[PDB]
């Protein structure tokens, strides 16, 4: 459990300042940028949020991330809602939510990346 | 927002997103600490202060001290390497600075600035904060200076670029609609030595070096206008 | 716009390196 406490000291209530239903934080990963697909252009656009990613659970136990962003005050919280959306495609981790609405992670460390893929699909392990 | 948090809350806040998380060679690193304490005090004052005035304006060395307290794996290391945060930090910062992207009607044209040399490369008419003047009105004033254009009547304190480069904030108001035949000139400037405009598309996305920087924001800016007046 | 350019550690990569969803069917 150690760990788990070292990972929430100081972030979990920083997390619960602007988002007060995020119960803790599951694991970290350093310097996450997000992509976002534009659907009918048929492209990937690099967005503005870039920073630190947290993956956590609220108090109803959904699992979800938080990108606590450098660039603005404007962060990136998202549930995972079923763990089929969530692929590691290449150098990536692709977010699908059902309408075609894509978003695309980079994760710093190679080693963060296969680590949260298993981490995301455990937590939503029923 | 932070409207309602504490400054102990904010700090806390400003060291999650900058320097706890950090992968242990960049946090090892005076430097690499720097850069983030430097994006840090960028977020704090730009950001932050804008949601509650109450909070104090620090000097970059006095938000670092202040900061590294709140990263508990850093503030006795941060104290025995004191003196290579003092000396990094050490004239970082710089007074800020505002001016204008003047466009004309079409917005295809901007006004820019050079000196005489020719390593001397162009800028948008711009200049240093005095103690009393607001952002605007700073802009106003090193506009008239620089170019001789009187901008009062059209600057629009809500559209701007504000740019921080390391220490060096520049703010410059976006202004589209000014007559292709205003006559310019230098008013009270040695430093200005043309005063032209330059067609937006010719521009590289170097003489252009300080320029380039707001070329993505600003033909951004333009797009949303284009689609707006249509 | 607020904006803020600085040397990052970190170099992510352009848009263009990321792969087409074909998962989207
Ligand atoms: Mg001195």
């Amino acid at each position: 459990e150690d760990e788990n406490i070292l990972r929430n000291a100081v972030n979990l209530q920083v997390l619960k300042f602007h988002y007060p239903e995020i119960e803790s934080i599951i694991d970290i990963a350093s310097h996450v940028a997000v992509y976002q697909f534009d659907v009918g252009s048929q492209k990937w656009l690099k967005t503005s949020i870039e920073g630190t990613f947290f993956l956590v659970k609220d108090q109803r136990a959904r699992v979800g991330y938080v990108i606590l962003n450098r660039n603005s005050p404007e962060n990136l919280y998202l549930f995972i809602n079923h763990p089929s959306n969530v692929h590691l495609v290449d150098r990536y981790l692709i977010h699908r939510t059902e309408n075609q609405h894509v978003v695309g992670l980079w994760m710093f460390d190679p080693n963060d990346m296969s680590r949260i893929f298993n981490i995301v699909k455990e937590s939503l392990l029923r | 927002s932070f409207t309602n948090a504490t400054f102990s809350q904010v700090l806390d806040d400003l060291s999650a997103r900058f320097i706890l998380n950090l992968p242990a060679e960049e946090q090892s690193s005076v430097e690499r600490l720097c850069f983030q304490i430097e994006q840090a005090h960028w977020f704090y004052e730009d950001f932050i202060r804008a949601q509650n005035d109450q909070l104090p304006s620090l000097g970059l060395r006095v938000f670092s001290a202040k900061l590294f307290a709140h990263c508990p794996l850093l503030w006795k290391w941060s104290k025995v390497h004191e003196e290579a945060f003092d000396d990094f930090l050490r004239y970082k910062t710089r007074i800020p600075v505002r001016g204008a992207i003047m466009l004309d009607m079409s917005m295809q044209q901007c006004v820019l600035v050079k000196g005489w040399k020719a390593s001397s490369g162009w800028g948008f008419p711009k200049g240093k904060i005095d103690k009393d003047e607001s952002d605007v009105d700073c802009a106003i004033r090193e506009v008239y200076e620089e170019t001789g254009f009187d901008c009062s009547s059209r600057i629009n304190p809500n559209e701007f670029i504000d740019m921080t480069i390391r220490g060096q904030n520049v703010r410059l108001y976006i202004i589209p609609g000014i007559s292709l035949d205003t006559r310019f000139e230098s008013r009270t400037r040695k430093e200005i030595s043309k005063i032209e405009w330059h067609n937006l598309m010719d521009l590289p996305t170097n003489k252009f070096y300080m320029v380039i920087p707001f070329l993505a924001p600003l033909k951004k800016w333009i797009k949303k206008r284009n689609i707006a007046n249509n | 716009s607020i904006l803020y350019a600085g040397p990052t550690f970190t170099h992510s990569p352009a848009a263009s390196n990321l792969p087409i969803p074909t998962f989207l069917h």
